[PDB]
Order: structure tokens, then C-alpha cells, then sequence
DNA sequence: AGCGGCCCTTGTGTTCAGGAGCCAGCAGGGAGCTGGG
DNA sequence: CCCAGCTCCCTGCTGGCTCCGAGTGGGTTCTGCCGCT
């Protein structure tokens, strides 16, 4: 097939392709209408001389035309509303890119998402299953149930009728005993529990289905507190000493001159080695020498500084300046930083040297 | 105008013809050039088995003989019409064997790269 | 305050290396959100990054923990998807390109050559003169010599685009006219050597030619582009803020079109638009190009205009 | 012109209009109308003897 | 119409512009008079360097900043904790306080926005 | 032009006539109110009256079935009304009535009220259109340049400016070349004539020169013939022009078509725009060339740019007319888009929904409020200054402001020539009153007795001339031109005559008797030349 | 601008005179240092001029 | 209801300071060299 | 042992870019809206 494709490659004699701007989402309709016009025009005195029309999906807002001349393309596209903008300018696709144009490329559960509108908006959720055909997805999140409503036994429709002046309930784990005490009816369906036409998990999470358009799937990232309620990576920064644990050049310590993502491709400077090597993240390891400052970005006690009396293969040991207690952390989680720990407060609730009233 | 799909809904692309039509149009007429072998007309099931609703792109061939894109898609021999850029799936194994007995080579229309 | 007071003995100028820009910036991972707030909460990854400074009066900087007055602005940065020519440096870039070859990225005249030795001796402490003379010599030359012996095309400028046009290309048919890309220029400049840079006149310590190409666009802090609380609750954003929002939008669009396969043509179009936006942000008066238009057809005010002349920062405020 | 705006010492921010600094005089007259959009709209003419 | 009462104007530390901290403009805003370029030049001719310094720096927009002695760039100075740090050099001790006009600070920031290093060598 | 659409169904949508109400204002209940001008001032309203039109929408689908419907008094916006004008509600009111309405009787009016702010339109100077001015510009590559800012009576197309330059001396001779609208290169005049359809050099020189006994003229024009010789055919010249065009069409046919369109429509529009106007266009072009030759040889003095008789004052009339023309074009475009989008689906539309009165109303308000005379989005490209806030410091100040004049030259210019007081300004402009600032000499005021014509149709004058012994340009032969007296009407060379003295006597008698020629009309007989120019321009 | 800025005075002084942005572009590109000698430079820095 | 695009009418359009001087790019022409006869 | 290319260089021209005094007091309009998704 590949050999025949070689003989099928384009040439000067073969007709060319031109790009034409068009409205978004109407490429199929435009192409069908164009063919109906050309077939109608076949019996007329002026037949369209364009050889073919392409409406790719991966590309949006554009249609391509195969024709002998641009004037032929112009005549073909004339009279079409969606091609009004395109008619002013026709772009000549290069021969090399024509094949790329024809080429097409054809190709998640337990992911964090958010909601756009509704009473559950601004609530983090985890995906359970996605049904593209039905355009709906299942999200497990912290339930929002009002206990006063259950106590007073108000209808959901009435609540929606008077929703204008009613405050939304907070986020709390579902409890069956609480509703039993409040007098509400609780039904059991296997692992899930049915209450007011909704399935609740034993743990307390609320599972519900919502439209993809309503759901948010871009620019979404949970917070640490949210992850706590619901409950590889590397930390390499400039000016840090790393060792080459694996590879031909082993037991060599270099400085982190650069930083990248999956493949860091650092340029380490080893002892008596002016030249810089190339190592990926997995080959790279974080190791430090004895009697040096170390900071922990992530760990049991993050944002802490200490000095290491030893360095075990996987359990580095340091002493926090805050208190004389041992602290064992992953060497990868460890870092070297001559700078003192800033200890900046989070959320600026209180400032350094700020009066507070613990008791009157 | 018969070759042209009647509407944008219920669109499908032939796994062999590489032609794009609607299921009802396929049943009424079928492939312009694939009728003798496929026998699509007269059986809705045959239409389902020979055409898939998942396809990528469409190109209309006004003159396949002199159309380079048609030559690239190997639809130059076919009469002018609307042909999909690529189709998903493959024809039934039994139909592949009958085509082999008939002496007509079968080639997959899955031109799109898989990743 | 505890730091000792000092006067100023000199000011060293140069170009901020992208690595230096990243290290300076407090917006880790750059900036990826054209929006300023998030339900009234200034988005950290947005333009109104609290790290970059204090937003509201009586607030405090998330970075320096200083109020309005005490706080100086802290920069952000934007990782441009593709390299982009810096309009202010465009002429110097063209001169450097004419100076070096495409392939060796070497000088079209060897340093050991007596003429270049003479120019170096003559223009000591005068990098501008050094550059002009070396540019003349490399205009004279047309091949690479211990170089690749290849044919250096002529460089032509067209607004924000550069075209390398070969006459008598090395091979029988390789290329005749190519739209040189910022990425290609950046690669050539990176390949250039430090000693060659000094010969050109650019002290490599303070200015490397590759730095001339924008890759990590700096982001001025809020104080530079302050947003004014309006009589209406709708805060009014700065012109630079709007331009940065446009640039961020184009950058995110291009980044998406890269992370997912997109037509090389649309990639080129996004690159062109991003180049135009950055160039206008630097200077909104380049002849020929369209003028960036805020709304209702009122042109923006670039940094170059801020500093340009009377009523500017220098004459108007210093 | 004592004016206030409802916020999103509470729930009200002052948006009053003061007399121009260093100026003085006596309120000549006051007129109250509705602008094109029905909003209350007051003009105050103040006269100062020079 | 032009009467002295509508033109008399004076100022002593009134409100200042937002962009730059210099005195506001116009007497309706309790602004400050413009010590213009020719005034600067006349003072230069007089040789009153200290008066010129007062007029252009201490009486218009005095400002203080912290600068890394190594890279000569403004550094983050949490005066509360007295935590002075330059990210680029990762140093904390070699930081110098520098007094300059806020307009000059703004100019330097704008240049660095233009991707220029107006490095600030206190040495 | 009426707007026609195709989805097949086709619509006409032609406008017929306008009806303008008086200033009215609606509250929430919909009650119209008579806005006292004082009320508009007080409530920051806009003194404008609603405007209306008659529209005829005829539909044809098949079988020439006409669906002609008419919508009458279609509201299309509001027009601010100059106070005390005919259509203002204070018109003709007694002093007692004005006092009752709280309006100073001595108040002269002549200003609009936009959002309660008084605004006054400053007359804007400009070079008189439809005229041939020869200027010597040694600074340029041209020894001399004739110029004509042709412009039809009324046309959305701005004035088409055409130049006819003589190249500075230094191959052998000096060549005459014309720069046309929508052409980026000059064109040999002989080439232009041949494109117009005059190949015989005899005919071309008949059009340009009128006395072939003038070897001076004829030798001086020889070099242009020498330059333009190879092109001997009208089609060849048209192809040449099309190629020279901004975007020449590869096809020679389309190039020639584009060139023919440019000649017929874009060149000397006031001479004509319809086909068969080629003879008139050729004669006018020949006259322009003749003026250039006379100036080059010094037989005729160069026109003085600052000579005020060569200037026109766009009062509120023409300025508002221009703004409204642009705005009406925008409204028609928007209605076209709306109707097209609805008919694309086969479904019909409502012209009432299509109409956006806001276009006209808001555009007029914005222009008269910001003084930016042009589209809001093109604020910079527009010229500001017009429509200043009326100066009410004193009655004298108000009168001066209402009688203000402005030169659009631009304050930045350091040329003292335009700023200088000119002799022509005698009796027309106050020689003393002028700002002493940077705008000295550029802003003027009208002398007490001064008065500006509002313009009038020259049709009755043309009819009288035809009744008279005047001979039509096409009718006459080139020979008679030499001795006869040319006759211009607003720059349109209409014909010639043989007794200019008694002709002028008749014209002056008619004007004095106020019979056919209104007072505003001006008539000039350049006795030294052989021209009689009659102007009814505003 | 030409005669003055072609001198080897200082980027800050040249920019204060004319072609501010172009002067600073050249200074940045060539990595030149202003020796803080001129009165204009000292004035801009707000330190006692010489 | 929020994001995207955009109106300069002539898609092709008038002067948004015009003019006064520097500086860069390129056409052209001559001086002189040099591999063929 | 000339010599027509061919290189190098200088002239000259054209075209492009930046500047055009200092301050002051007032005023108004505007800082999106509609089609598409
Ligand atoms: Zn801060
Ligand atoms: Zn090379
Ligand atoms: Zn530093």
C-alpha cells in the first residue's frame, strides 16, 4: 500500500488544493449544498471546473477545494452564505502539506471536575462514568442536604418554588441515623441508599448524573482540603544537587542547571567534569552530602528546614530547627537550599508581630 | 442529486465503497457502484453491516478520473459522488471470503492513523 | 530597612535571559488564565495574580507581605508556546543574521582575519561600532569559509516577518525563499559562540543574541498596570492588562492546537497573531501593521508609547 | 448631595457629591427630574458673589 | 471671567496619582505645580544640586527599594520578617537598600517588561 | 439604491419619501411630551424629532408574482433640531411666547442641544470642488500640477481628486501624466484619451488645444505624444490602464472592464458617470490639460490656494448631510443583512425588526456630542473640533461662536502662508477677530454683512442657457472653441457662446429681477480668458 | 538627536534627550553600562548630581 | 447567557502633520583581475 | 597578451523614521454589543 501511495503522490499536473474560510459547524451542509448547485449548473452554460471539495472534521471553520484555477474555486464557492468571508481570499496550500491535510489522526474515570450552575455549583467532584451517547456523566461529591428542611418536612418542589429567598445547605457527610431521627424516610438498595430519588454511598458521598455542558472539564484543579474531605511526580529546581543513581556514569553529583517536565534533561556539572550530561527524570535522583541545609517542600511536615546526620538509601533523616525531633523523609522529597526557611503564613490571616486576643 | 446525502442526520460511510449517504438512502438505492457485490438494497441489516456511523470527513468527487484526491483515496474508478475521507471498522469476514471467491480484492478503508 | 543604604555608581544594561525571567517571576508555570478574578477571587494563575502585588487598598502582597505603598510590584512570566521576534530588537536581529551563516551559525568572516583583528582593536569599548564594521564585512562575504562553504541568502523584512531568499542555492533545487521562523533564528543564535558574540559586540554575559527572541514574555506587576476600582463595582483594567489578556488567549489557543494535532497552517496563523499581539504590546505604532484597538476603536497605549516622548515616563515624569 | 450605594458602616458606601474645594457661596436653587432612564437626577445651582 | 479666586492654588503633600506616586494634577484635585524640564535646567545652571534633588526626588515621590548586589535587580523584601531575597541569585545577605524616585522605579519596571536588565550596581 | 436579495424569492425594499415630526419625548407610559428646549437643557435630553419614511417591499418568487406591500411612516431614528430653525418648535414664536416658554427672545438659536449641552457646528473650510486649480510645486518631481476635486451633486462617494502633472525638466522633453483615483501610477494623457476612445492625434489635440495655430502649445504637447505612441487602440489603452490598476486582473478582458469602469465612474464624476459621457469627459480633460499648458508657459497665473474665493464653507447643512449619508448607508446594509439571513431559510422577515433606528439616532448624537465628525469606531481617523460646546459667557461670545469659522489645515503647521490674512477676506471675514494662540489665522469669523449660500439646483440655469444661444459641447465642433467663450456651471463645462457680454448682461438682469436665478447664484466672466463660470454651490 | 546621541555619553542621557526607546534598545543589546556621571542620569536616579 | 468578532462602507479608498532633515538598501557604472583563447 | 566576464567598490538615488515650546482652568463621552454556541 505504501509503495502504491508513492506513485499516488501529487504533482504539478495534478489539480491543486486551496483553503477557504467558512462558518463554524456548517462545513457538511455547505458541501452538500455546493454539490446540489453544481449538479443543477451542469446543464447550464457555465459548469464548475473544480475537481473536488474537502470538509475535514479535525479542522474547523475551513473547507478545502481541489480545482485547476483559483477563479474556478471562486466560481464554485460563489452564492454561499457561509463562504462569504472565504470568498474574499483563497489560500494556496503547499504541495507538501496537501498530504498532511488528507491525513487524519483518530484516537477520564477518577478525575476531578467542577460544576457551572445549579445549587451544586463551585463544588468539587470525582468522575465515576461518562456516557458520550447520552451526554451525561456521573459525579461523586460531598452531599448538600438541609436538616431543617427534613425536620419541617417540606417538598422539593416547594423548595424550588421558594428558592429565591432560601439559603443553600452546606457540605457534610451523609448520615442515615440523622434522617431517621428527623423522621425522614430512608430506603436501602444494596450498597447505595435511595432517598428522595437519589443514590447515596455508604461512606457518605453523593453520586449524581449531570450534562457534560453543565459540567466543567477544563481549568479544574482540586484543593488540598477538598482532597482531604474526599479521601509519578518530581521536584527538581535550579541550584540543587542531584546524583546519577542509574546509568553508566554512576555515583556522580551534578547541579540542576535546567528544569523540564517528564524528561528534565538536566545539564549536571559533576566533580572535575566541565561538560554537561543529559539525564531524564527517572534516572535523576535527589541526593545531598552530610552537614548541609535541607528543606522539605512536601512531606509529613512540609515547609521545614533541617540538617542531616546521615543519608539512608531511601529514608533521609533531619532535625527541625523548630524542635529537637527526628524527621525521616524521602530523599526525592528532600531539597537543598542555603536560604533560610521563610515560613510565610498562608492566607495572611495573621502577620508577624501582630497582637491577638487568645482570652479576654 | 441522488448520490448526494439527503440529510445530515443518520449519516454513514461504506466500509468498501467509501461512499457517504443516509441509512434510508442506502436501503432505497445503495452504493452507486457497489450494488452487484454488496446487494445493500432490500436488507436493512446489510446496510448496518456494510456501513458504519463512525467516519471522518467527506470529499465530493465531481470527476474522479481527473481528481488527484480521488486517486489518493482510490475512488477514481468510482462514479462521481460524496465519499468519506476515512471509515471505521471492517467488513464481515464472510463477505470478505465471498469477495475473494468473486475475485475482487478487499482493502480496509481505515486510512486514518490510529493512536 | 535593615539592609545598608547605598548610592549608585553605574547602571549595567542588557537583556533578561529567559531563565532569569523565570527565576524572577513569582507566577510559577507562567500565566495561563486571561481572566483576572474567579467569583471575586483574584485567580492566582490569572492576570491579577496576588503574588504579583497587592490588589486592593489596605491589602498586603502575597509575596512581600507589604501594603500598597511598601509593596513594589513583582513580575510574572508567560511561556510563549512558540518563539516570537522582539520588535524592539528586530533590526539588531537582522544585522546579526546577516552577520552569521545559517548552518555553522559562524561569522561570515573569521576572527583571525587581519581586517577583523583591526576592527576589534579599533572598536574597543564601542560595541556599536564593532557591530557596524563587522556587519559591513559580513555583507561583503557570502560563504562560511572552516565553515560549511554554503550560500548565505539575503534577509528581507516585511512587517514582522523575515524572509531568507537564496540566490544560487548550494544544491540544484533545495529552496529559493523561506519565511524564517523565530524558532530557527533562536536556534541559530544559540548555536552562535560567545567569542563570536563579543566580536559582534554583544557582551555575552549581559546580552546573548538568543535572548533577543521572546520566549518567556515578562509580565509587569499590577502597580505598573494598575486596575482602578470604579464608581460602579466593575473594576477597570489597564490597557497593558487587556493586551496581556489577548496574548494569553492566543498563547493558550496555540498551546491547545499543539498539544492536540492541528493543521500546520492554523499553527502558523496562531503564531502570526501571537507575534502581532506581542509586537503591538511592546509598540502599538509599527507602520503598516494594523493598530491594536481597545474598544470602540480607541488605540491601545504600548510601553514604547508610555516612554516615547514629552508627557512620557522619562521626560514627563523623570 | 448625600448619595449612597448598596454594597454587594455596613451595606452602604458613600458616593456623595461635595462642594468644590476652596469654593463658597449659597445654594441658588435645586431641580429634580428623571433622566432618560427614569433615574432621579438632581441639578444644584450655587451662586457666589464676586 | 478670570479672577484670582479661581486661580490661586497651593499644595503641601496632597493626594497623588495612582500610576506614579507624584502629586496629582490640577487645583480642582489639590494638585501640585510642575517643576518642568526648563526649571530643572535653570536650577542646574544655578548649581543648586541639593535644591534640585529636593524638588525632583524628596518633594515629589521619594521611594525606597532593595536590590541584589550581585545581579543588581530589585529583590523581595519582607521588612516585617526582615527577609530579603533575590530569587535569581538565591542570596539573602547581599541586598542593599536604595533610595530612588518612584517614577524611576516605574521606568525600570517598564524596561524589564520590555525585557531589559537595567541592573543596579550599588558598588 | 434599493436592496435586492436572493435566498428563488427576491425582494425590492425601496424607499419613497420622508416625513419628519417635531421634537417629541416619551416617558415609560409611552406619553409623547413636547420637550421645552429648556426642558431638554434641564433634563439633559436631546432636542431631536423622530424621522419616518415610506417603504415598498415587493416580492417575486415565480410567475412574476408581485407581492408589493407598503409600510408608511416607518420610524428610522431621530434628528437633532437646530433651535429657532424652521422645524424647531420655537420657530416663528412671538417674544411673549418665548418669555412664557422661558427662552430669551434675543437668543439667536442656531445650535443643537445634545443631552442638555448646547452644541454649535463650526463651518469647515475646504477647497472648492469641481474646479481646475494649477499649482506649481518645484519641491516635487512636477513642474506644475493641475488638480480637480470632482464630486457629483450628492454622492456617498467622497470627492474624486484627479491630478494632471507636468514632469520637471530632465529624457529630452517634458511629459504630461495624469494620476487617477484607484490608480497607483500616472498615465500618459494620450493613453487616457485613447482609452476614452480618441486615437486620432488630430482629435486629441482638437480636444486639448483649440487654436492649432499655436505652435507653442503644440510643440510643448508633442513630447506627451512621443511618450504615448505605441498604444494606438482604445482597447490597448484600456488594457494598459487595467494593468496599471491596483489589482490588475490577469484577464485582459477584465482589466479593460475595470479600466472602463474606473474611467466612466471614478474619473470626473461631476462631468458625468453614465455611459456616453465620454465626449464630455474628454473635453473636460482636454481643458484641464490646456490649463496646465497655459500655467506652464506662464500665459495664465497660478491659482492661489489661500485665495478665499477658491474655498467653500461646509455649514451645518452639508456636514449633517454627509454624516446622515454614511449613517443611512449603514442602516441599509444592516437591514440587508437581517433580511438576507431570514430569507436564507425560506422564511420571510419583518422590515420593522430589520430597521435599527439606533444606528442613525446614536450616531448623530455621538458625532454632535464628541465633535468627532465620523464613525465612532474611526474616532482617530475622523476630524475632531467640529460641534463645539456653545460659549455662553456673554452674548457677544455666543454670537462670535455661532459665526465661527475653522480652517482644517491643522494647528501643528508652521506655514505662515495659510495663517496670513488674505486680501480676498475683505468684507467676508472679520480681519481682526482671530485667536491669538497657536490657532492664529486658522479660526476666523464672518463679517457682519457676510452670508453663505445654501446652494441650489442649476437645472433652471441650464434650461435658460439652452433656450439661449448657448451651444452644447457635444453639438459644437472643436474649431469653434478657439474664439468662443466656454461656459461652466459648478465646474461642468456645458457649452460655449458667441456674445459673452450681452449674455452676462442678461444673466445679471435675471438675477436682479429674481426671475430664474436666485440671489445666491454667482456669475463671473473672465474677460482676459474666454470663460464664464456660474456657481450655485453651497 | 544624531550629533548628540552618536557621542559616547551614556544611554540614560541619550534616552532622556531623544529616541528614548531606541537608545535603550541599543544599550540593552550591546550590554553597555552608564557610568552615572551625567547630571541627567543622577537626576533620574534622584541622587545628588555632580 | 457568555465568548468571539469587528463597522470602516470604494472586498479596492484620501491625506488621521507635513515637512525637514538623517540613515539604509539597492541600481548602476567603472577599475581592475583572470581564466579562456 | 587580450578581454569579456566577474568581483569589488563608490555614487547616487529613493524611500523610511522622528521631531516639531512651556504651563494653566474649565467642559463632555467613553470606557461593547450582537451572533453564535
Ligand atoms: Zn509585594
Ligand atoms: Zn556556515
Ligand atoms: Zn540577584
Amino acid at each position: 500500500d505504501d509503495i502504491t501511495q508513492q506513485q499516488l503522490l501529487p504533482g504539478v499536473k495534478d489539480p491543486n488544493l486551496w483553503t477557504v474560510k467558512c462558518k463554524i459547524g456548517e462545513e457538511r451542509a455547505t458541501a452538500i449544498s455546493l454539490m446540489r448547485k453544481f449538479i443543477a449548473y451542469q446543464f447550464t452554460d457555465t459548469p464548475l471546473q473544480i475537481k473536488s471539495v474537502v470538509a475535514p472534521e479535525h479542522v474547523k471553520g475551513y473547507i478545502y477545494v481541489e480545482a485547476y484555477k483559483q477563479t474556478h474555486v471562486k466560481q464554485a464557492i460563489e452564492g454561499v452564505g457561509n463562504l462569504r468571508l472565504g470568498y474574499w481570499n483563497q489560500q494556496m496550500v503547499p504541495i507538501k502539506e496537501m498530504t498532511d491535510v488528507l491525513k487524519v489522526v483518530k484516537e477520564k474515570p477518577k478525575s476531578w471536575v467542577r460544576l457551572k450552575r445549579g445549587i451544586y455549583k463551585d463544588d468539587i467532584a470525582q468522575v465515576d462514568y461518562v456516557e458520550p451517547s447520552q451526554n451525561t456523566i456521573s459525579l461523586k461529591m460531598i452531599p448538600r442536604i438541609d436538616y431543617d428542611r427534613i425536620k419541617a418536612r417540606m417538598s422539593l418542589k416547594d423548595w424550588f418554588a421558594k428558592r429565591k429567598k432560601f439559603k443553600r445547605p452546606p457540605q457534610r457527610l451523609f448520615d442515615a441515623e440523622k434522617i431517621r431521627s428527623l423522621g425522614g424516610d430512608v430506603a436501602s438498595d444494596g450498597d447505595f441508599l435511595i432517598f428522595e430519588g437519589n443514590r447515596y454511598s455508604r461512606k457518605g458521598f453523593l453520586f449524581k448524573s449531570f450534562a457534560m455542558s453543565a459540567v466543567i472539564t477544563e481549568g479544574v484543579k482540586p484543593t488540598l482540603s477538598e482532597l482531604e474531605k474526599f479521601e509519578r511526580e518530581h521536584n527538581f529546581q535550579p541550584g540543587d544537587n542531584v546524583e546519577v543513581c542509574e546509568g553508566e556514569l554512576i555515583n556522580l553529583q551534578g547541579k540542576i542547571l535546567s528544569v523540564d517536565g517528564n524528561k528534565i534533561t538536566i545539564m549536571p556539572k559533576h566533580e572535575d567534569l566541565k561538560d554537561m550530561l543529559e539525564f531524564p527524570a527517572q534516572e535523576l535522583r535527589k541526593y545531598f552530602k552530610m552537614g548541609d541545609h535541607v528543606k522539605v517542600i512536601a512531606g509529613r511536615f512540609e515547609g521545614d528546614t533541617g540538617l542531616i546526620v546521615r543519608v539512608e538509601e531511601n529514608f533521609v533523616i533531619l532535625f527541625s530547627d523548630l524542635t529537637m525531633h527526628e524527621l525521616k523523609v524521602l530523599p526525592r522529597d528532600l531539597q537543598l537550599c542555603s536560604e533560610t526557611a521563610s515560613g510565610v503564613d498562608v492566607g495572611g490571616q495573621h502577620e508577624w508581630g501582630e497582637l491577638v486576643q487568645l482570652d479576654p | 442529486l441522488e448520490t448526494v446525502p439527503k440529510d445530515l442526520r443518520h449519516l454513514r460511510a461504506c466500509l468498501l465503497c467509501s461512499l457517504v449517504k443516509t441509512i434510508d438512502q442506502f436501503e432505497y438505492d445503495g452504493c452507486d457502484n457497489c450494488d452487484a457485490y454488496l446487494q445493500m438494497k432490500g436488507n436493512r441489516e446489510m446496510v448496518y453491516d456494510c456501513t458504519s456511523s463512525s467516519f471522518d470527513g467527506i470529499i465530493a468527487m465531481m470527476s474522479p478520473e481527473d481528481s488527484w484526491v480521488s486517486k489518493w483515496q482510490r475512488v477514481s474508478n468510482f462514479k462521481p459522488g460524496v465519499y468519506a475521507v476515512s471509515v471505521t471498522g471492517r467488513l464481515p469476514q464472510g463477505i470478505v471470503r465471498e469477495l475473494k471467491s468473486r475475485g475482487v480484492a478487499y482493502k480496509s478503508r481505515d486510512t486514518a492513523i490510529k493512536t | 530597612s535593615a539592609c545598608p543604604l547605598r548610592t549608585i555608581k553605574r547602571v549595567q544594561f542588557g537583556v533578561l535571559s529567559p531563565d532569569e525571567l523565570k527565576r524572577m517571576s513569582v507566577t510559577e508555570g507562567g500565566i495561563k488564565y486571561p481572566e483576572t478574578t474567579e467569583g471575586g477571587r483574584p485567580k492566582l494563575g490569572g492576570l491579577m495574580d496576588p503574588r504579583q502585588g497587592v490588589i486592593e487598598r489596605t491589602g498586603r502582597c502575597q509575596t512581600c507581605a507589604g501594603n500598597m505603598t511598601e509593596c513594589p510590584g513583582h513580575f510574572g512570566h508567560i511561556e510563549l508556546a512558540k518563539p516570537v521576534f522582539h520588535v524592539g530588537f528586530l533590526v539588531k536581529t537582522m544585522k546579526v543574521l546577516r552577520c552569521v551563516c545559517f548552518f555553522c551559525s559562524k561569522l561570515l568572516v573569521d576572527s583571525n582575519n587581519p581586517k577583523i583583528k583591526d576592527i576589534l582593536a579599533k572598536s574597543k569599548g564601542q560595541p556599536k561600532k564593532r557591530l557596524t564594521h563587522v556587519y559591513d564585512l559580513c555583507k561583503g562575504k557570502n560563504i562560511c569559509e572552516g565553515g560549511c562553504g554554503r550560500y548565505q541568502p539575503r534577509i528581507r523584512r516585511s512587517g514582522l516577518e523575515l524572509y531568507a531568499e537564496w540566490k544560487h542555492v548550494n544544491e540544484d533545487s533545495q529552496e529559493k525563499k523561506i519565511l524564517l521562523s523565530p524558532e530557527r533564528v533562536h536556534e541559530i543564535f544559540k548555536r552562535i559562540s560567545d567569542e563570536e558574540c563579543f566580536v559582534l559586540g554583544m557582551e555575552p554575559r549581559y546580552a546573548r543574541p538568543e535572548w533577543m527572541i521572546v520566549t518567556v514574555l515578562p509580565v509587569p506587576p499590577l502597580s505598573v498596570r494598575p486596575a482602578v476600582v470604579m464608581q460602579g463595582s466593575a473594576r477597570n483594567q489597564d490597557d497593558l492588562t487587556h493586551k496581556l489578556a489577548d496574548i494569553v488567549k492566543i498563547n493558550n489557543q496555540l498551546r491547545r492546537n499543539e498539544q492536540n494535532g492541528a493543521a500546520a497552517h492554523v499553527i502558523a496563523e496562531d503564531v502570526k497573531l501571537l507575534q502581532f499581539h506581542v509586537a503591538t504590546m511592546v509598540d502599538n505604532e509599527l507602520p503598516g501593521l494594523p493598530r491594536a484597538m481597545q474598544k470602540s476603536g480607541r488605540p491601545l497605549k504600548s510601553l514604547k508609547q508610555r516612554l516615547k516622548g514629552k508627557e512620557g515616563r522619562v521626560r514627563g515624569n523623570l | 448631595i448625600g448619595k449612597t450605594v448598596t454594597l454587594p458602616r455596613y451595606t452602604k458606601r458613600d458616593c456623595s457629591t461635595f462642594l468644590r474645594t476652596s469654593e463658597t457661596g449659597i445654594v441658588d436653587q435645586v431641580m429634580v427630574t428623571l433622566n432618560q432612564e427614569g433615574y432621579k437626577f438632581c441639578k444644584i445651582r450655587v451662586r457666589s458673589v464676586r | 471671567k478670570h479672577m484670582v479666586d479661581d486661580k490661586i492654588h497651593s499644595r503641601a503633600r496632597g493626594p497623588i496619582q495612582i500610576l506614579n506616586r507624584q502629586p496629582m494634577e490640577g487645583r480642582s484635585r489639590d494638585g501640585g505645580l510642575r517643576f518642568g524640564e526648563m526649571e530643572r535646567d535653570c536650577q542646574i545652571a544655578h548649581g543648586a544640586a541639593q535644591f534640585l534633588r529636593e524638588r525632583l526626588f524628596e518633594a515629589s515621590d521619594p521611594y525606597q527599594v532593595h536590590v541584589c548586589n550581585l545581579c543588581g535587580i530589585m529583590a523581595i523584601a519582607n521588612t516585617r520578617t526582615h527577609t530579603y531575597e533575590c530569587r535569581g541569585c538565591r542570596n539573602k545577605t547581599q541586598i542593599s537598600l536604595v533610595r530612588m524616585p518612584y517614577a524611576c522605579k516605574l521606568l525600570f519596571q517598564e524596561l524589564m517588561s520590555m525585557s531589559i536588565a537595567p541592573r543596579m550596581m550599588s558598588v | 439604491p434599493p436592496i435586492d436579495l436572493q435566498a428563488p424569492p427576491r425582494y425590492l425594499l425601496k424607499f419613497e419619501q420622508i416625513y419628519l415630526s417635531k421634537p417629541t419625548h416619551w416617558e415609560r407610559d409611552g406619553a409623547p411630551s413636547p420637550m421645552m428646549p429648556n426642558e431638554a437643557r434641564l433634563r439633559n435630553l436631546t432636542y431631536s424629532a423622530p424621522l419616518y419614511v415610506d417603504i415598498t417591499k415587493t416580492v417575486i418568487k415565480e410567475g412574476e408574482e408581485q407581492l408589493q406591500t407598503q409600510h408608511q411612516k416607518t420610524f428610522i431614528g431621530k434628528i437633532p433640531i437646530m433651535l429657532r430653525s424652521t422645524y424647531c418648535l420655537l420657530n416663528g414664536l412671538t417674544d411673549r411666547d418665548l418669555c412664557e416658554l422661558n427662552e430669551c427672545p434675543l437668543d439667536p438659536g442656531g445650535y443643537f442641544i445634545i443631552n442638555g449641552s448646547e452644541k454649535v457646528l463650526i463651518a469647515q473650510e475646504k477647497m472648492a470642488t469641481n474646479t481646475v486649480y494649477v499649482f506649481a510645486k518645484k519641491d516635487s518631481k512636477y513642474a506644475y500640477t493641475g488638480e480637480c476635486r470632482s464630486c457629483l451633486e450628492n454622492s456617498s462617494r467622497p470627492t474624486s481628486t484627479i491630478w494632471v502633472s507636468m514632469l520637471a525638466r530632465g529624457a529630452i522633453g517634458q511629459r504630461i501624466v495624469a494620476t487617477l483615483p484607484y490608480i497607483k501610477q500616472e498615465v500618459p494623457i494620450i493613453i487616457v484619451f485613447r482609452a476614452l476612445g480618441f486615437v486620432s492625434d488630430r482629435d486629441i489635440l482638437e480636444h486639448i488645444i483649440y487654436d492649432f495655430e499655436d505652435p507653442e502649445m503644440m510643440e510643448m504637447v508633442k513630447p506627451s505624444l512621443d511618450e504615448a505612441f505605441v498604444i494606438q487602440e482604445q482597447n490597448v489603452a484600456l488594457n494598459f490602464i487595467g494593468s496599471r490598476g491596483a489589482k490588475p486582473g490577469v484577464t485582459k478582458e477584465k482589466r479593460i472592464k475595470y479600466a472602463k469602469e474606473v474611467l466612466q465612474k471614478e474619473m470626473l464624476p461631476h462631468v458625468g458617470v453614465s455611459d456616453f459621457c465620454e465626449t464630455k469627459k474628454a473635453y473636460f480633460l482636454g481643458y484641464m490639460v490646456h490649463r496646465l499648458l497655459l500655467a506652464a508657459l506662464g500665459r495664465r497665473e497660478l491659482d492661489d490656494r489661500d485665495h478665499y474665493g477658491n474655498k467653500r464653507l461646509d455649514l451645518a447643512g452639508p456636514l449633517l448631510a454627509f454624516l446622515f449619508r454614511g449613517m443611512f448607508k449603514n442602516l441599509l446594509k444592516e437591514v440587508r443583512i437581517y433580511a438576507q439571513k431570514f430569507i436564507d431559510r425560506g422564511k420571510d422577515f419583518n422590515l420593522e425588526l430589520a430597521i435599527k433606528t439606533r444606528i442613525i439616532s446614536d450616531g448623530l448624537k455621538y458625532s454632535l456630542a464628541t465633535g468627532n465628525w465620523g464613525d465612532q469606531k474611526k474616532a482617530h481617523q475622523a476630524r475632531a473640533g467640529v460641534s463645539q460646546v456653545l460659549n455662553r459667557l456673554t452674548f457677544a461670545s455666543t454670537l462670535s461662536h455661532l459665526r465661527r469659522l475653522n480652517s482644517p489645515i491643522g494647528r501643528d503647521g508652521k506655514l505662515a502662508k495659510p495663517r496670513q490674512l488674505h486680501n480676498t477676506l475683505w468684507g467676508m471675514v472679520c480681519p481682526a477677530e482671530t485667536p491669538e494662540g497657536h490657532a492664529v489665522g486658522l479660526v476666523k469669523n464672518l463679517a457682519l454683512m457676510a452670508y453663505i449660500s445654501v446652494g441650489s439646483q442649476p437645472s433652471p440655469i441650464l434650461e435658460f442657457l439652452e433656450e439661449w444661444s448657448m451651444e452644447n459641447l457635444e453639438e459644437i465642433s472643436p474649431a469653434a472653441i478657439a474664439d468662443a467663450t466656454k461656459i461652466f456651471v459648478n465646474g461642468c463645462w456645458v457649452g460655449i457662446h458667441k456674445d459673452p457680454e450681452q449674455l452676462m448682461n442678461t444673466l445679471r438682469k435675471l438675477r436682479r429681477q429674481m426671475d430664474i436665478i436666485v440671489s445666491e447664484v454667482s456669475m463671473i466672466r473672465d474677460i482676459r480668458e474666454r470663460e464664464i463660470r456660474i456657481y450655485t454651490d453651497a | 538627536r544624531h550629533g548628540v546621541n552618536r557621542q559616547d555619553t551614556g544611554p540614560l542621557m541619550k534616552c532622556s534627550f531623544e529616541e528614548t526607546v531606541d537608545v535603550l534598545m541599543e544599550a540593552a543589546a550591546h550590554g553597555e553600562s552608564d557610568p552615572m556621571k551625567g547630571v541627567s542620569e543622577n537626576i533620574m536616579l534622584g541622587q545628588l548630581a555632580p
